[PDB]
Parts: structure tokens; sequence; C-alpha cells
RNA sequence: CUUUAAUGUUUGAUGUUCUAACGUUGACCCGUAAUCCGGGUUGCGGACAGUGUCUGGUGGGUAGUUUGACUGGGGCGGUCU
RNA sequence: AAUUCCUUGUCGGGUAAGUUCCGACCUGCACGAAUGGCGUAAUGAUGGCCAGGCUGUCUCCACCCGAGACUCAGUGAAAUU
RNA sequence: GCUCGCCGGAAGACCAAGGGUUCCUGUCCAACGUUAAUCGGGGCAGGGUGAGUCGACCCCUAAGGCGAGGCCGAAAGGCGUAGUCGAUGGGAAACAGGUUAAUAUUCCUGUACUUGGUGUUACUGCGAAGGGGGGACGGAGAAGGCUAUGUUGGCCGGGCGACGGUUGUCCCGGUUUAAGCGUGUAGGCUGGUUUUCCAGGCAAAUCCGGAAAAUCAAGGCUGAGGCGUGAUGACGAGGCACUACGGUGCUGAAGCAACAAAUGCCCUGCUUCCAGGAAAAGCCUCUAAGCAUCAGGUAACAUCAAAUCGUACCCCAAACCGACACAGGUGGUCAGGUAGAGAAUACCAAGGCGCUUGAGAGAACUCGGGUGAAGGAACUAGGCAAAAUGGUGCCGUAACUUCGGGAGAAGGCACGCUGAUAUGUAGGUGAGGUCCCUCGCGGAUGGAGCUGAAAUCAGUCGAAGAUACCAGCUGGCUGCAACUGUUUAUUAAAAACACAGCACUGUGCAAACACGAAAGUGGACGUAUACGGUGUGACGCCUGCCCGGUGCCGGAAGGUUAAUU
RNA sequence: AGGACCGAACCGACUAAUGUUGAAAAAUUAGCGGAUGACUUGUGGCUGGGGGUGAAAGGCCAAUCAAACCGGGAGAUAGCU
RNA sequence: CUUACCACUUUGUGAUUCAUGACUGGGGUGAAGUCGUAACAAGGUAACCGUAGGGGAACCUGCGGUUGGAUCA
């Protein structure tokens, strides 16, 4: 029946968006961790 | 009056409501309201602190005003307004000064009637007066904890407190809880028994009421798994355990009361 | 000087009243076209309350574990030198 | 009896015949009064028993209309080993 | 292209969300379509979305989030004041035709509109982050009025009919047309106004709140639709010229009336009810500091400005969530004809389709269904499943009962069509003409025309007339749970949970308790007729005896007992 | 008026059949329950793991739940295969 | 031929009576068996009425009332 994935641009962003993952310590630590690992797209490109 | 209700439904059989026809039927004095916001029982962390809470109706906060001062200025009871916030029956006042406030409206909710509240005033049901002035053995009303706190006693319907001793600068009264309490004496406390009182005759009838009343259902202990409640029980009812709140504490004894920074005031413990 | 008494006297006991730490989720002022906060005034309470270190009690609310083996399957019973 | 082991207890009822059911008895292995006792109108995709109607559920299957199965053309799996 | 079948409160159309060139044209068919494939949402090229008025920005806030200083915490950080963000909600404005292979309240034509700056003219007190008013708000129900729009006649255009009949007294098609502008009406709310005084609205206020006198009553706000203008315009069946054969120019008749409706609008209404039903800005008004022929403010008009992004397409699906061109999931809008209570259903309109393997054969067996002699639950764990029952009105209906129910109990009768009553009745609707008037979206009286039940008589065809789809099986005894509800997403819906009622017990407010090392906060902007916890679980009748053990409440005299000295 | 009655949409899942390498990692068909309410739903927010949430079944917390997932401790330990 | 009324007769469901039944309520009779002794005298606690609870059984206790209570109370 109903699936487990009801999209919503806004949510998808503020939930795992740059600023968001940039408004907290670890969250911000995350990005770094990513850039370090050398990832193409950082967080939900757009 | 109360009046039961013709059993027309498998739930509308016990619906014994209560009514006060003299209660104004219309939107309240707008310039004395202000949101309300539903807490749902959550905390700042967004975590539920106290169970049983939620749903309910929109509800808009009145204003009441337990402070009540404007000493030396009269005012006639405009109307009698039903209050969603509390159980009592708020009543619009309106002083001859032009400014109109709210009140819990006591037993003598006689509409149209006039009432003052000055320091002098006159022992009459519905008049702000510091017990230091009012007589003794009076029915009082909205008693005030501290001198200018704002009154926090007998603010419910039917409530009432009777003075007893004005020894020194501290007056001793008797809360409806049957407890002997002392106050700074130099405290105001309207007058007359709080209005309504016949409130304690409700009944609701069907869950609906309690539900749309903001009161959520409650789950018993010896009905849920152990990991959830100390009364885990399970497997053919059972119990044996000691009746304790969901946190190991005999829900029978233990006063739990441990203020101490008040004893002085408290004279004859509640009984 | 020993046994026992009065005012001095210092020290432990309870018990009073005071204020000046301390509290105040009473009222007012100022920071201010702020019910947060801070300073001030006043009222109330007052060495209590609370807190810190040590400390007796309580404490499946929580936590780490233990809870044997021979057994004509294991258990029960019995046994273990 | 959602509690009765001996149990298909015994007796009455319904049956052509009833280890179920209904009404009783009391000998309650081992009900019992807010981990409520006994009744209760209305309510229930709730448990058990009965009757009428109804019928392919059956006696005892037959026929029939279509979807596959079968034959041809095309594409073309799997488990196992 | 002609037939045939399917959907049509969708399997049509439009928008959101999500998607991201899937849109159109051209081309090519390896790989991709469960095969082929000249075809496509496949490949490759180009082409393709035009706004002052639709939307987002923006203004305003909700929940909630962030947060100077600040209050706390080993650190990181928690919280939260001013404030600042944040819609799903409140703020101003454009319609009607036409056009493209693909755009469209954007482009074109016609006709309007919103607001700011600047200027002219008349008039006048202007001025806030500040006061007030308003914005601004619930449930259910009961009409009436109106539009949508349908049916029917009139009108206009076409047609005399492959087979018996069809000049009208018949058949087919059309009959449309907006914003804005004026009128302000069916109705809805409300009495105005001048003056005086004031402990209120933190200061002020002429505004709002209060108190006073006088004066007139026919005062003022709101309001669907209708009616004219829009619009001698457009559109419009229908034609003739060209064609690419899909399309292109030109031309262009009538274009009314009656009745019937809404789940739309009047209606943020009206009636009523208890569970008592956002905020903020825009808006109008009132003054502060201040300005003081100034500046400003109001109205008319001239003009300039209205920036920037989003507009393609799918959107109940082959573009979205399900690995697929997957029988599943997906919010909102529109609402045709006959029958019908009706958004069920049946057949059809507009519109969209035949679900991407076909062709034959006509075995057992599986699947889905139709029909069955006689029997009728013998089946079987159990009537599982099937078969049956079904509509409207009227007659009639048990024990029991909390007097509401039970109850559609049960069980029955009549139902089609045709003539009559009655040339279409009852009823609904409402045109003349006449009267009077403030004087017309006036009132009255008049009842043409339009539409139109059911009933009761008599007649009549079939085996049968609630003929299809659709649409209860019923009754008796007994356990359990009062009841509606909830629950093991994906084997359990129950006798389980929940409940309304009940009892014990804690809590005097900085409440008890819960979240939190803390601050802070829920409890509650409550206050013992309140809140928390625990057990019981409507209601009726009741709820006996035991305090030895355990726990709990109270006492503290004595015995024992920590740190400390 | 009513957690009132019948019944669509809507929400929910009582029974049976079919599917069980499905059309599908819970569905399709025929019946079925509620349907003005403790209803149902769009949109966005808050609760975080020994924690939340729970009309309580150990249910749910992204097809995972008697302690989610991701990374690390970490080549855990494995008298056993 | 057909229609109307209509007897027989059929079906469904209510009311009444008689009869009858596992079992059970008490009621009446004789043996007068067992447990007591309640009431009749002040009946050895004056009795009775109503009423409520309790109990092997008469009956006891609470509440009001009656005198149809003996002693001079
Ligand atoms: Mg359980
Ligand atoms: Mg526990
Ligand atoms: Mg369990
Ligand atoms: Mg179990
Ligand atoms: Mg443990
Ligand atoms: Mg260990
Ligand atoms: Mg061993
Ligand atoms: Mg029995
Ligand atoms: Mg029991
Ligand atoms: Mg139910
Ligand atoms: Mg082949
Ligand atoms: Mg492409
Ligand atoms: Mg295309
Ligand atoms: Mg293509
Ligand atoms: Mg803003
Ligand atoms: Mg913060
Ligand atoms: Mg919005
Ligand atoms: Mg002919
Ligand atoms: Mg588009
Ligand atoms: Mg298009
Ligand atoms: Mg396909
Ligand atoms: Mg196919
Ligand atoms: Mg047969
Ligand atoms: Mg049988
Ligand atoms: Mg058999
Ligand atoms: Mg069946
Ligand atoms: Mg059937
Ligand atoms: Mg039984
Ligand atoms: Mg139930
Ligand atoms: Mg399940
Ligand atoms: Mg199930
Ligand atoms: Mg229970
Ligand atoms: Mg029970
Ligand atoms: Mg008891
Ligand atoms: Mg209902
Ligand atoms: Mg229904
Ligand atoms: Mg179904
Ligand atoms: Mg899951
Ligand atoms: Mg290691
Ligand atoms: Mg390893
Ligand atoms: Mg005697
Ligand atoms: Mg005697
Ligand atoms: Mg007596």
């Amino acid at each position: 029946m109903k699936r487990t994935f009801q999209p919503s641009v806004l949510k998808r962003n503020r939930s795992h968006g740059f600023r968001a993952r940039m408004a907290t310590k670890n969250g911000r630590q995350v990005l770094a961790r990513r850039r370090a690992k050398g990832r193409a797209r950082l967080t939900v490109s757009k | 009056a109360v009046v039961k209700c013709k059993p027309t439904s498998p739930g509308r059989r016990h619906v014994v409501k209560v009514v006060n026809p003299e209660l104004h039927k219309g939107k309240p004095f707008a310039p004395l309201l202000e949101k309300n916001s539903k807490s749902g029982g959550r905390n700042n962390n967004g975590r539920i602190t106290t169970r049983h809470i939620g749903g309910g109706h929109k509800q808009a906060y009145r204003i009441v005003d337990f402070k009540r001062n404007k000493d030396g200025i009269p005012a006639v009871v405009e109307r009698l307004e039903y209050d969603p916030n509390r159980s009592a029956n708020i009543a619009l006042v309106l002083y001859k000064d032009g400014e109109r406030r709210y009140i819990l409206a006591p037993k003598g909710l006689k509409a149209g009637d006039q009432i003052q509240s000055g320091v002098d005033a006159a022992i009459k049901p519905g008049n702000t007066l510091p017990m230091r002035n009012i007589p003794v053995g009076s029915t009082v009303h909205n008693v005030e904890m501290k001198p200018g706190k704002g009154g926090q006693l007998a603010r419910s319907a039917g409530t009432y407190v009777q003075i007893v001793a004005r020894d020194g600068a501290y007056v001793t009264l008797r809360l409806r809880s049957g407890e002997m309490r002392k106050v700074e004496a130099d405290c105001r406390a309207t007058l007359g028994e709080v209005g309504n009182a016949e409130h304690m005759l409700r009944v609701l009838g069907k869950a609906g009421a309690a539900r749309w009343r903001g009161v959520r259902p409650t789950v018993r202990g010896t009905a849920m798994n152990p990991v959830d409640h100390p009364h885990g029980g399970g497997e053919g009812r059972n119990f044996g355990k000691h009746p304790v709140t969901p946190w190991g504490v005999q829900t029978k004894g233990k006063k739990t009361r441990s203020n101490k920074r008040t004893d002085k005031f408290i004279v004859r413990r509640r009984s």
C-alpha cells in the first residue's frame, strides 16, 4: 500500500539542508567530514 | 438548573448537564481576551511532562483580574459571562470610572447589582477588602496569599473560606480543604461565596465530553507490560505488587509535602 | 585543696526576639516604547530556608553480574568428602 | 461455570439418537463480593445451541459461457545441480 | 477512414505536491518498449514557455524556531528578553473574444482596473513603533430569494426521408456573450444627532468607554441576483473559394420566452446550542514630539512607475511515492440527458479509450461464472461457501424495558400501461388590465399563460409489472463486555484497552508530581466543586469477617545507632 | 438534539476465494464496520534511543524494534562448527 | 365467459383457560422424635404495632408509637 517516502522540497531541505547542517556543531562538523572525504555534492544539491 | 436528559442515545442516557439561563449568550468583551495556546501537556523540550492532556476545544483566555483594586470606585455588574478557562462564572463589572474589568462572580451573582472595593467599602458579597478591615467568621472569597500577590485561594466554583482569628498582624482562616492557614492579614480578598457551586453536579455521560474537554484517556497499571509500568502484572491480571505511581512510590501514604519554608503559616493540617 | 552553693565567667543544650548576611515566583522605580536579566526603594520571611563536603537510612527507579555438576535426554528426586 | 479434575456427574427438556446446548441439584478437586458478587434494557463483523426459508454444502454430479492448460509464430525466466 | 465494444462524480477536464524537456516538429530504430515496430515518454537535432492585474517575492503574523545583552552548565552547549524568521491563514489590481506545430486572465483586438511619485485645481490640520475601532473567526439546524443550468415552446437555418407512412401541425441543429460602469433590491444589522461634564484608554486626544439634557424619528451601514451600458461588437449552425488533406481565407441566419433546479451565492447571515469558539498587518479614526500662509492631508484629473523570478508538459498517472511503460498509494476544483431519493447504479453527451504478444484448437485439470430432476444441511469443526432476503405507501407487531426503545420484530396487501374524473385535477409559478401612492428593482387586486403530483373509478397485455442494475434473511435460548470507540501496519478486533460513573490517596501554590546536573518548564496564565497517582469500569441490588505477615499513617518515652569532639 | 438510525463519497479491515517464483516484499474480487464524530484529511512544527510515543500489543519510532540506523572501539570474544 | 359478495379450507402472529414438569416457596395435618423456652405472672430483660439490620430456631438489637404494663415504680 502507501510507500515510505512522501517528498517535499522544503522539508527535504530544512531537514538536511546546508544552512541546517551548518547551524549546529556536529552538523557543521558533518560537512567538513564530507568535504574531507571529498564528496561531489555536499547536502541535497537542490 | 441541572435537569437530566431524555435517553435518546446509548450514551445520551446519563447526560445530566447543568445550566444558568441568566448567563449572557454572546461573544465576550473582546478587549480582555488574548489567545490561549494549547500545550498538549508537552514541556520546553517538547516532551510530555504530565499525562492526560490534549485535544480539547480551541478555548480563549478571558482576563478575570484577581488583583482587584480600584478602591473607592463603584461598579454595577454589567453581565454574567461563562468562563472557558476556569469552572466559575466570570462577570463583567464596569466601574463608574468608565473602565470595565472581569470578576469570578460570587454566590450573589445578582446581575445589574452594584459593588465597590475601596479600602473602607462595606462588608458585602462582592467587594475587594483587606481582611485587616473586614470582620471575622466571614465567608470571604478569593483570598490573597501574600499582601499584593493577587489572590489564589477559593478561585474555583463553590469555594469559600471562613476567617477565624486576626491575631497580631496575621489572620487565620479555614480553606475548603479543611486546613487551618495563616495569612499576612493585611491582604485583600473580595467577598461572598464563589458563584456557581452547583458545578459539582455535572456527569458528562459519554466519553465525548471528557474527550472534547481536553482530558485524554488514561491507561491502568496492571494492564500494560512491565517495562512500561511498575504494575506490569501481565498474564492473567495478577498484582501482588504495592500500589505505587509509575515511579515506585506507594500511591497511598507519603505526604510528599516537603516545603518547610511555609510550616510557620500552616497551623492545623488538612484533614 | 576534696563534697556541695550564689553573681563573674567561657562552652554544649533546648527556647525566645532582632537584622545585617541569605530568600522572596509581593509592590514600585531605572536601565526601557521589555511580565527575561541587572541596579535601586519598600514589604514579607530570616540565620530558618536552600546549597557544598562528610554522614546513617531508604532506594529493581537504574546498572553490572551470579544463580554448579553426575544424571541411562533435561527436569524432579538423590548424590558430591 | 470462560472456574468441575473423576466428567459424556445425576435428573428434567429438545432428538429417531444430543461427550454441545437449555433448566436444575450441590459433592464448589480448585466461585465469591471494587486484581469486585449477582442481575440487567438497549447494544456486538463477539463465544455456544435451536427453528423457518434457502439452496450443488451434500446424496451424485451433469451440462454450459468464458480465462488458462494444448498446437503454431516471436521474445524468453527461476529454484536446483 | 468506416464499422464494433469500454469509461463517463471518469478511464473526462483543470490545479497543488513531486517530477524536470517527458512539451512541438523533424528525423533514425542498434540498446530501450516483456515480440515485431515504419511507432513512442527510445536516439539525435533544432524549436518551445512573453504578465503592472494569476503566483512567489514583499507586507502580517500561528505553531514553532533563531536570538544582542542576559540567566545557567566541566567544554561543547541549555534556556530564553528586545527582537527576528516562519503558512497551511489576513493585506490592491483583468475580463471577453482571436491566434501558435507547440504560449496565453502574458502575445493581438475590444472594453476596464489597482496603487505610489510628480504636476494642475478646489478644500482643509497635519503628525506616530503610541490610544481606539475594525479586521476577527465555533458546532448543528431552518428557510426564503437568486444564478448557475436544464427542459419545453417561439424564432432562424437545413430536411420530405434507401422499407409500409412522414408538409408543417414531423424530424435535425442553434438560440451564446464577461469584467468594469450606473441602479442598491430580496433581504441582514443597527435609532440618529448637537452640546456639557470625567477618578478610564500609561502622555494627549475632538476618537473609544461613562453620565447628562434637548431634538427629530422615517437616519445611516450591508447586500445575491435582476435591469440597462458594455455589445449596431464579438460569436454563431451554415455556406463558397485553396489545401498540405491534418488544415486555410472570406462570409455569416436567429440569437427570445416560459417553467424547473443546486451540495453554488445572498450567508464572516438568521435561529439555536454548549464543548463557548487565532494572532498581526493592511484599513479608518485619535491625538504626542514637532510644523506652523510651510510641510502635509482629501477629492478630480495629466502623466510616469509597477522591478525580478515562476509559467512548457504529466498530475489519481507509462512523467509523482512504489526497483518495472507494476491491477497498490496520492490532496483540491468542475459537475450534462433519461430513469432514480441520490455524488449508488444502469444506459448515453462533451471528452478519453480497447489496458503492447497474436493466430487457432475447443482434453483432463485449475480459475470466474450461468443452469439444474427428486431430495433438502444427510455436508461439515462449524451451513465455510454458496442460494435466499431486499423498494414505496398502508394494515399490523411479542416477552422484556432504563419507557427512549425492542421495531422495518414478525406477517401481510397493493404496485405496469390506457380512458375518465380533470380537454391537465390538486398544487406551484405569476401576464395583462384597474386602483392608490412616496411615487417604481412601489404596493394592492386580478389569476392568462407555463409546469404539474398522488389518488379513485373503468379497461387492458404477459407466466410475472419495486420486471433490469440496484436493494435487510427472520425468529428463539444462553455465555461474555453496559453502551459509540481502540488495538497487535504485515496470521489475533476479542471476552483485551479505552471510556462515562465510582472509591482510596497525595497536593495550600514557588502545589504534588514529571522534563531538566542547572537555569528554566509542563502542571495552569489553573488554585482543593482544582490537579496528580492507583484500582474498579453504565445502571439496579450490594460490597460480609481477619491488621497476625508485608507495606503504609501516627507516636517518641525508652533501647540500639553515623559523621563529629 | 443525538459519540441516534439506513446508506455513497470518505475512513476501516470481519469472512471466504484467488494469488503464495503474485499485477503487489499484504493485494484483487465478492460480501463486510463506522460514516456530525473519541470523525476524517492537506499543509508545516515538536518529541531521539535505554530515549520518545503508546484508548497498552512490547505496539510504533523510514518495508528494521524485548532497545532504530550510520560510523568508530573492532581483527570484540567464539573450550563451538 | 367474466365480476361482486361469500362457506369450506390455508398461513402468520397475539390474547385466555385447562392440563402437565426436573426442581424448588412456604402452608395444613398425625407420630407428637431433636434443639432450646419466645409469649402467658413483672414470664424471670413489660408486651405489642410499624420498620430496619442480624441470627441454628423460637427470636435479639436500634428508632418512634400503644397501654391491650405488674409494684406505690
Ligand atoms: Mg497486554
Ligand atoms: Mg518495573
Ligand atoms: Mg505479552
Ligand atoms: Mg499470552
Ligand atoms: Mg537487573
Ligand atoms: Mg561485563
Ligand atoms: Mg549437566
Ligand atoms: Mg447449566
Ligand atoms: Mg476470581
Ligand atoms: Mg464496535
Ligand atoms: Mg512458442
Ligand atoms: Mg531528453
Ligand atoms: Mg510527443
Ligand atoms: Mg522522444
Ligand atoms: Mg515578518
Ligand atoms: Mg533559544
Ligand atoms: Mg499561503
Ligand atoms: Mg419509404
Ligand atoms: Mg501549463
Ligand atoms: Mg498546452
Ligand atoms: Mg502496458
Ligand atoms: Mg497487455
Ligand atoms: Mg437440484
Ligand atoms: Mg450433521
Ligand atoms: Mg458425517
Ligand atoms: Mg456465509
Ligand atoms: Mg449471493
Ligand atoms: Mg457455558
Ligand atoms: Mg465491548
Ligand atoms: Mg495482524
Ligand atoms: Mg484480522
Ligand atoms: Mg477490569
Ligand atoms: Mg468486571
Ligand atoms: Mg472487601
Ligand atoms: Mg452514529
Ligand atoms: Mg451507515
Ligand atoms: Mg472491497
Ligand atoms: Mg516498520
Ligand atoms: Mg579493542
Ligand atoms: Mg572476527
Ligand atoms: Mg420466656
Ligand atoms: Mg420477656
Ligand atoms: Mg421500644
